[PDB]
């Protein structure tokens, strides 16, 4: 049956993030004063299919790169990767159970770094490298907070277990506590999954890496992406917005916490159509000089809280 | 066969070695320690340590190694030998594993046996915390001389870099 | 480079080395040597030329191999034993690994090639560092694991550093090597009568270390790091000269100076344990770092080599280096043969 | 070297406690207050003798106070106690404040029926001490005698003889 | 709010370790004669298997200490099916 | 050490983890606690030269306990002896080995 | 007096992210040195059974030793269900 | 020792060869060496889980981070060497000699 229920949990976030698409469009339009998809389908529900098919169907460059081994490559370990990031995660029950779910995600998340940087070397192009160093290290640079964050937040809740986060937030939830971490805690997820107004790769007029893909291995690299932006606001949501958990009506938990991870994922779609964009030395200053002086500060006020409150949660 | 998976991925984590030890060019030389890195984590997993074998990938893999790969793509101008010493290496590991799955006990340097890693295992266990665990979170209670010496070498390759990178 | 820097990394410098030297567990020895080659590159560094670079890339890469067998040494002490403590080693294999990743941290033949290579390509102040202090880490673990060192291993690295010091010297006209040369001599001695005495270990590198640091001050004050720029001292500060003569005479052992008492006292702790082959061949094959000492006392002091016209401008100034406890370390190197029984104190 | 003594097969068999880890887990507080004696006594051999050949003997004595203190419970409160287990073993990290309203029952039950009173909370962790004729064990790591010390140097530092006497020092 | 609801999960730990303890004496006792059973099974497999072989002695020590010590994982499942071995090797590392 | 700064302060810089019988945090023991306790208290105060030959027999049974070499070779030697009459008809592993 | 204002409104005004950040770091190495209830979180953390409690042999004087847990005699948590 | 420690105890071997044969990169001895490490890492950790060796847990972490720390101050280096004569290759480095 757990073959089953793999199936359960790969083929739903692919259909996601086909729909995903659909809604970022219309989000975008009706927020810019216009539609978006609505004759391909009834309200352009047939639109996502439409994108797929058509991709699929569409001849391949494989330019003369350097490799032809890691061009084939990257595009496997992101999207192997992304997929990876969902088997711990409860909803309300893992299907995966780990004692240490919370540095799981860490640990394979800064995996997809190689994705990145593989797709440059294998492009041959010596431009293209340089959009491929520029994203690189955007993203190592703003997983340094997400590592300090996350620790702050597991202070108060004593594991890094992700079904002990729906313990600690049977009373209240953690946004009320730590709502200044949770700030630079979404802001850094947007970084990560290279969102503006972090995305400087897709931002053309400065550069992207993944410029040579197109047809299939292009919608390898977009689906990966896409589905990074739901696990990411999903794991806020379990991490800031706790949702209660029943155990004779799981149910009810899933519906709950859907809406909260839809909202939060609706939210990355707003923050897209109301900014405009940073620039590459603006938002490595906003890292190293603002958001780093406040998470090392506020690590060692979570360190010291517990312990002057006579609140340490227990370690089980 | 599921009872040698620590022997398997101790062969996989040889012929690994024997990937990056030949030196291909270094972006292949990079990869194929990658692979290495994470069978090692594999290892390690299975003899109980999690928060070790989780650490490989999140400071070796996932920080030294992308700075490697990072320095690599931009600091290294992207034969026979090559081939002559990836060949000689897997002949050795073959010999190595071909004896020790034979007659069970090799010779070389030290006496090795061939039984199985499962033999060696504690029987006895019924606590209510992971004794890995709670041997890392001692640093802070037993190693305070540890944490002084470890923290002020971490302070000091901050400055030492700099320096050695100014250039003038 | 900022003066607070510089006394930063020279203080991490000699923390690493102490750390060696006040530590019960291995894993504070490796923390020590670690911490200590990472302090001493930026010194090595400080002139930013390419000649630097290459020396601190060959010294990088010998000193960090060195570590990782010396930690290899370890863990395979921790399986045989269970334990971590500073003592004898209790597997063969770990003492072979552990005396050579050791021998190539002193600069000990045949692991000796990079001690004239990188001596060479950094300033003499650095260099009095590498060929001073950085001997004294390595030394302290060996006095303490000496019980279980292999005989034929540690004595057949002390030959060949005697012969390589000896014939390596006698090539040479840039001082640095001549030192580097002179320093791989001398610790063929030191780790020579270790198995016999560890007393006698640390008197000569105690004796070594002040006639050491009394040539490189000498040099550093003139500015001289050729033979032939050596030679135009008699024309610039004429007592110089005499002490450079002094100190090379104590350097070769000839008595009553006192670069006569280690090799002195290292011949009495070999013939009471029945080895006269040895210390005779030692001694005689000494006479190589001798020759090469004369040969600079030839075209330094007793004899007067041409000048140049503009040695006159010269004339006009004083001498503003430090030279710091020179006067104090010359008559160290010179004459303290006749407080000999003193060396009772390092016991 | 030589051979290692084993118990038989028929020094070993008893009546087990054939119930899972629920059962366990929702009688465990009632348990401890009521088998203390034949419990710290099985402990106090293990931990003194440090071989469990030499405690099986204590080792029975603690298995037939479980069964018979199941069956008290099995007398008198069944349906409160199997309507308890049940809610126990219902959830993944069997967690008691999940049942709390079932464990009032049981526990009024015992109350009345037999008198039990549910110990309070820190009591099942306080070190006791336990009255037992078994003999210390003298030797129980089987250690031998250890070398003796070296003799030790004692009486007065007088200054020495003729001093260093290092080839031709008169001092 | 934090520091009440931590304050009582600390309660919470006490009562269920408390339970731990109040069934560690039954749980030793169990194990220690499933232990001690099973070095008996493999001494009797072991004195069949050689009761013809040039100096054996069945159920020998390999230490100079007569001290009971601990069974490792070849002692206690050294002929048993590779399913119960799997399980009782790796079984709680791969759970799931 | 080459300087006992530690025993002249009075300070346990590093002594605390040398060996695996001293105090770990909640009392949990090394495998072979006993072992190592034996050979440290046979050995204690007579010096490596002395030891080396009056506390063999400890130090033998350490480092059995820490290797487990001699016991590897006798299930070895059981397993090739039961295979031996396993392929023959002369042997009939029990029910509950099986 | 008036140094010091004048200081503190000048970052106050141009960098505000940095005052935060030091009055943070600032209030967690000072309050635990002052507060009360930095004792009971010694407290709790030696509360917790992680071992078994072994049973001491009984000798006759050990008045101070409960013979049962239930005994009032003995260490108490009273002090933590009221917290 | 056991079946898995012949084949950690050979990869530190097969790095310990790959390092002292240079062949034209400098990176490439680099990775040598980080080599080295892992398989020190990993045979240390198996000793010191097998064995219980509690406190000892955090040994392979400080292994760690003070080889990471190294192998930081060496790719420094490779770098300053690459800002000079254009490449990474070891024969560039023969100033010395002389
Ligand atoms: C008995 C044993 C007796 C033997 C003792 C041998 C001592 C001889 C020292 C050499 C003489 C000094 C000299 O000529 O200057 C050379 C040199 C300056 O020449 P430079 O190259 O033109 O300038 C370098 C920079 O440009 C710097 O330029 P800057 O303008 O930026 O200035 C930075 C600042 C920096 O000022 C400092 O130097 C102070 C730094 C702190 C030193 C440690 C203090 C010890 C107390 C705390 C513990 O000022 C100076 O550099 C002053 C000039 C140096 C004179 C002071 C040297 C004091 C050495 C005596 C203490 C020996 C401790 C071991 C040395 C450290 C080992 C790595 O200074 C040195 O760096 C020499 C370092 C000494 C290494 C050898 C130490 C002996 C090892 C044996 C120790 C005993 C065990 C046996
Ligand atoms: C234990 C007792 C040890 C007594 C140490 C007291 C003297 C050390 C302070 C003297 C000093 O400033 O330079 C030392 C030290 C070395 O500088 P220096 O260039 O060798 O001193 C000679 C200058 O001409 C110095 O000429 P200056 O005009 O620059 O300064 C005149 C200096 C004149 O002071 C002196 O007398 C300098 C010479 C004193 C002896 C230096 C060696 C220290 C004693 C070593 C003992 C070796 C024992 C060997 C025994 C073997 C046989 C048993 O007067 C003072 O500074 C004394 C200030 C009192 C504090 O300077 C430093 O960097 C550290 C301060
Ligand atoms: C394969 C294709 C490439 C996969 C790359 C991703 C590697 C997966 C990460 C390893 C698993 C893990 O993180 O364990 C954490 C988790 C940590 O969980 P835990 O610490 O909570 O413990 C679980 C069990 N309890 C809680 C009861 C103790 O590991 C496990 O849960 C189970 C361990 C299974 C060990 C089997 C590992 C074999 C596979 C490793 C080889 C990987 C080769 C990689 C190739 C090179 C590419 C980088
Ligand atoms: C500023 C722009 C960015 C902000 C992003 C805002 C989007 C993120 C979501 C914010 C709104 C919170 C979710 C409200 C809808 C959730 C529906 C739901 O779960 O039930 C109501 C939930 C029900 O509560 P519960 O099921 O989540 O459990 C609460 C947990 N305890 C009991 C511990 C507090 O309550 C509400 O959210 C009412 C509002
Ligand atoms: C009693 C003890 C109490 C201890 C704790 C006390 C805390 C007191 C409050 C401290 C300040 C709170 C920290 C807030 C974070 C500040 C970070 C920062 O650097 O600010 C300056 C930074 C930059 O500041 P700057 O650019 O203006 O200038 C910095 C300083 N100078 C002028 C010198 C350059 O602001 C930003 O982060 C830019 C935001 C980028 C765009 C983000 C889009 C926002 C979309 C809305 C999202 C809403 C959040 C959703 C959360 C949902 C979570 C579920
Ligand atoms: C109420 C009372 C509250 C306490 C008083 C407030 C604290 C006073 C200090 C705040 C002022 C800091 C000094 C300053 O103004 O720095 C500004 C300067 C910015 O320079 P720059 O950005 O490069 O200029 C660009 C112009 N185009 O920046 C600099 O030049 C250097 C700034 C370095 C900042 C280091 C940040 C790391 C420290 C993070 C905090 C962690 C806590 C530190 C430990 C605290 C221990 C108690
Ligand atoms: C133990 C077993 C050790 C010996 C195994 C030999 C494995 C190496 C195989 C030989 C080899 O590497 O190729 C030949 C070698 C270098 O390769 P080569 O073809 O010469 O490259 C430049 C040609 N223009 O050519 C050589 O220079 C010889 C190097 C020594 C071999
Ligand atoms: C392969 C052919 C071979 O067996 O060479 C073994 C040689 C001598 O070793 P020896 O123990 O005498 O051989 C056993 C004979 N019964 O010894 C060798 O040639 C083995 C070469 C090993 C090189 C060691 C380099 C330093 C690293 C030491 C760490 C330990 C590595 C050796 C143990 C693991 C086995 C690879
Ligand atoms: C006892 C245990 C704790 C011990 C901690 C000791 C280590 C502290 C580590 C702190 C982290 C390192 C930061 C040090 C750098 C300080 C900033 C600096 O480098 O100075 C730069 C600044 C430049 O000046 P400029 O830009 O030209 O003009 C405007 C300046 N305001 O020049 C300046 O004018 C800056 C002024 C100096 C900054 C002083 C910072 C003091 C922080 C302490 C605040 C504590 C208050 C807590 C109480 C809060 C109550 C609400
Ligand atoms: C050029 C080759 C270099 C070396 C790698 C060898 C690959 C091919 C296999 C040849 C050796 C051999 O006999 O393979 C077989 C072995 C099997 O080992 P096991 O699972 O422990 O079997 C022992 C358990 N029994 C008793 C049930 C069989 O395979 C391996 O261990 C995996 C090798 C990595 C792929």
């Amino acid at each position: 049956m757990f073959m089953i229920n793999i199936l359960m949990l790969i083929i739903p976030i692919l259909l996601a993030v086909a729909f995903l698409t659909l809604v970022e469009r219309k989000v975008l339009g009706y927020m810019q004063l216009r539609k978006g998809p609505n004759v391909v389908g009834p309200y352009g529900l047939l639109q996502p299919i439409a994108d797929a098919i058509k991709l699929f169907i569409k001849e391949p460059l494989r330019p003369a790169t350097s490799s032809a081994s890691m061009f084939i490559l990257a595009p496997i370990m992101a999207l192997g990767l992304a997929l990876t990031m969902w088997i711990p995660l409860p909803m309300p029950y893992p299907l995966i159970n780990m004692n240490l779910g919370v540095l799981f995600m860490l640990a394979m998340s800064s995996l997809a770094v190689y994705s990145i940087l593989w797709s440059g070397w294998a492009s041959n192009s010596k431009y293209a490298l340089i959009g491929a160093l520029r994203a690189v290290a955007q993203t190592i640079s703003y997983e340094v907070t997400l590592a300090i964050i996350l620790l702050s937040v597991l202070l108060m809740s004593g594991s890094f277990t992700l079904s002990t986060l729906i313990t600690t937030q049977e009373q209240m939830w953690l946004i009320l506590p730590a709502w200044p971490l949770a700030m630079m805690w979404f802001i850094s997820t947007l970084a990560e999954t290279n969102r503006a107004p972090f995305d400087l790769t897709e931002g053309e007029s400065e550069l992207g890496f993944n410029v040579e893909y197109a047809a299939g291995p292009f919608a390898l690299f977009f689906m990966a992406e896409y589905a990074n932006i739901i696990m990411m606001n999903i794991f806020t949501a379990i991490l800031f917005l706790g949702t209660s958990h029943n155990p004779h009506m799981p149910e009810l938990y899933t519906i709950n916490f859907t809406i909260k991870s839809l909202l939060l994922t609706m939210s990355f779609l707003w923050i897209r159509a109301s900014y405009p964009r940073f620039r590459y030395d603006q938002l490595m200053h906003l890292l190293w000089k603002n958001f780093l002086p406040l998470t090392l500060a506020l690590c060692m006020w979570h360190v010291s809280l517990p312990i002057l409150t006579s609140g340490i949660p227990p370690q089980t | 066969m599921m009872l040698y998976i620590v022997f398997i991925l101790s062969v996989i984590f040889v012929m690994g070695f024997v990937g990056f030890s030949s030196k291909p060019s270094p972006i292949y030389g990079g990869l194929g320690l990658i692979v290495s890195g994470g069978v090692g984590c594999g290892i390690v997993l299975n003899f109980g340590g999690s928060f070790l074998g989780l650490m490989v990938f999140l400071i070796y893999l996932g920080g030294m190694m992308v700075v490697f790969g990072y320095t690599t793509a931009m600091a290294t101008e992207q034969n026979k030998a090559v081939l002559g010493a990836f060949v000689t290496g897997l002949l050795m590991e073959f010999f190595m594993v071909y004896y020790v799955l034979k007659d069970k006990e090799v010779e070389v340097v030290f006496e090795f046996n061939g039984l199985g890693d499962w033999v060696i295992y504690d029987t006895g266990d019924s606590g209510f915390f992971s004794e890995e665990a709670m041997g890392i979170a001692a640093l802070y209670s037993y190693g305070t001389w540890l944490v002084i010496v470890t923290g002020w070498s971490l302070l000091i390759g901050v400055v030492v870099i700099m320096e050695i990178t100014r250039g003038n | 480079m900022n003066p607070i820097i510089f006394i930063i990394i020279l203080l991490t410098i000699m923390l690493g080395t102490i750390i060696v030297m006040i530590s019960s567990h291995w894993l504070l020895v490796w923390i020590g040597f670690e911490m200590n080659m990472l302090a001493i590159i930026p010194i090595m560094m400080k002139n930013h030329n390419p000649r630097a670079t290459e020396a601190s890339t060959k010294y990088f890469l010998t000193q960090s191999t060195a570590s990782m067998l010396l930690m290899m040494a370890v863990i395979i002490n921790l399986m045989f034993s269970g334990q971590w403590t500073v003592m004898k080693l209790f597997n063969p294999m770990a003492s072979m690994l552990m005396t050579m990743a050791l021998a190539m941290k002193l600069g000990m033949a045949p692991f000796h090639f990079w001690v004239p290579e990188v001596t060479q390509g950094i300033p003499l102040s650095s260099g009095l560092i590498l060929l001073t202090w950085q001997k004294l880490a390595p030394m302290s673990v060996l006095y303490q694991i000496f019980p279980s060192i292999n005989l034929n291993l540690i004595l057949t690295l002390s030959v060949l550093s005697i012969l390589i010091g000896g014939w390596g010297g006698l090539n040479q006209t840039q001082l640095r090597k001549i030192m580097a040369y002179s320093s791989i001599a001398h610790m063929g001695w030191m780790t020579a009568v270790l198995p016999y005495n560890p007393t006698m270990t640390l008197l000569n590198l105690i004796i070594y270390i002040i006639m050491t640091s009394t040539m490189f001050t000498m040099f550093m004050a003139n500015s001289t790091t050729t033979t032939l720029s050596l030679s135009h001292t008699w024309n610039k500060t004429p007592i110089m000269t005499v002490l450079i003569l002094a100190t090379l005479l104590s350097m070769g052992g000839l008595p009553p100076l006192s670069g006569f008492m280690p090799k002195w006292m290292i011949i009495q702790e070999m013939t009471k344990n029945n080895s006269i082959i040895l210390p005779t061949f030692m001694a005689i094959t000494a006479l190589l770092n001798l020759y090469f000492y004369m040969r600079l006392t030839y075209s330094t002091t007793l004899t007067m080599f041409p000048s140049t016209n503009n040695m006159k401008m010269k004339w006009q100034f004083p001498l503003m280096k430090k030279m710091t406890f020179l006067p104090t370390m010359v008559v160290l190197s010179t004459m303290m043969l006749p407080l000999t029984p003193m060396l009772s104190v390092l016991e | 070297p030589g051979i290692v003594e084993l118990p038989s097969l028929e020094d070993l068999k008893v009546q087990e406690v054939k119930v899972s880890s629920s059962v366990l887990k929702a009688a465990a507080h009632h348990y401890g207050a009521q088998c203390d004696k034949p419990n710290k006594e099985f402990m106090l051999c293990r931990w003194e003798e440090k071989d469990p050949r030499r405690c099986l003997e204590e080792g029975k004595l603690v298995n037939q106070c479980a069964l018979e203190f199941f069956r008290q419970i099995k007398r008198h409160c069944a349906e409160p106690f199997t309507e308890y287990w049940t809610c126990i073993d219902y959830s993944g990290l069997q967690l008691f404040r999940r049942c709390r309203k079932q464990q009032a029952q049981f526990d009024e039950c015992v109350l009345d029926k037999l008198g039990w009173v549910r110990p309070d909370l820190g009591d099942l962790s306080k070190v006791t001490k336990v009255k037992t004729d078994r003999p210390l064990p003298e030797n129980p790591y089987h250690s031998r005698a250890r070398p003796e010390p070296n003799p030790e140097v004692e009486g007065d530092l007088k200054p020495a003889r003729h001093g260093s006497r290092l080839f031709f020092w008169t001092m | 709010s934090m520091m009440k609801w931590n304050r009582e999960r600390r309660r919470l730990q006490i009562e269920d370790f408390e339970a731990r303890i109040a069934l560690m004496p039954l749980l030793q006792a169990e194990k220690d004669r499933r232990v001690l059973q099973m070095l008996r099974e493999n001494l009797e497999e072991e004195a069949t298997v050689m009761k013809d072989v040039p100096g054996w002695k069945v159920g020998e020590s390999v230490f100079h200490t007569t001290r009971w010590v601990t069974p490792m994982m070849g002692e206690l499942y050294g002929l048993r099916a590779s399913e119960e071995v799997l399980s009782a090797t790796y079984g709680f590392i791969w759970y799931t | 050490p080459f300087f006992d700064v530690q025993k002249r302060l009075g300070v346990d810089l590093d002594r605390w983890m040398t060996i695996q019988s001293a105090e770990q945090p909640h009392k949990i023991p090394s495998r072979c606690h006993a072992f190592e306790k034996e050979w440290i208290e046979c050995a204690h105060g007579i010096g490596s030269i002395r030891a080396e030959k009056e506390c063999k027999i400890e130090f033998e049974d350490f480092r059995e306990c820490l290797l487990r070499q001699k016991t590897m070779k006798r299930l070895h030697a059981i397993r090739r002896q039961r295979e031996k009459l396993i392929k023959e008809g002369k042997y009939t592993p029990p029910p509950h080995h099986s | 007096a008036e140094r010091v204002a004048a200081f503190l409104k000048n970052v106050w005004a141009k960098e505000p992210v940095l005052v935060a950040s030091f009055a943070i770091a600032g209030l967690a190495v000072i309050l635990p040195t002052l507060s009360p209830y930095t004792k009971y979180s010694l407290m709790i953390n030696r509360a917790t059974p992680y071992n078994y409690p072994v049973p001491l042999r009984d000798d006759g004087n050990m008045p101070d030793v409960p013979s049962h847990p239930q005994d009032p005699q003995g260490p108490s948590l009273e002090w933590l269900k009221r917290l | 020792m056991s079946m898995v420690y012949m084949n950690i105890m050979m990869a530190f071997t097969v790095s310990l060869v790959g390092l002292l044969m240079y062949r034209s990169h400098l990176m490439s001895s680099l990775l040598c060496l980080e080599g080295m490490m892992l398989s020190l890492f990993v045979m240390a950790a198996l000793t010191i889980l097998n064995s219980h060796f509690t406190l000892a847990s955090m040994m392979p972490i400080i292994l760690l981070v003070f080889a990471a720390c190294e192998a930081a101050l060496g790719l420094s280096l490779l770098v300053m060497v690459s800002n000079t004569y254009g490449t990474d290759y070891v024969q560039n480095l023969n100033l010395l000699q002389c």
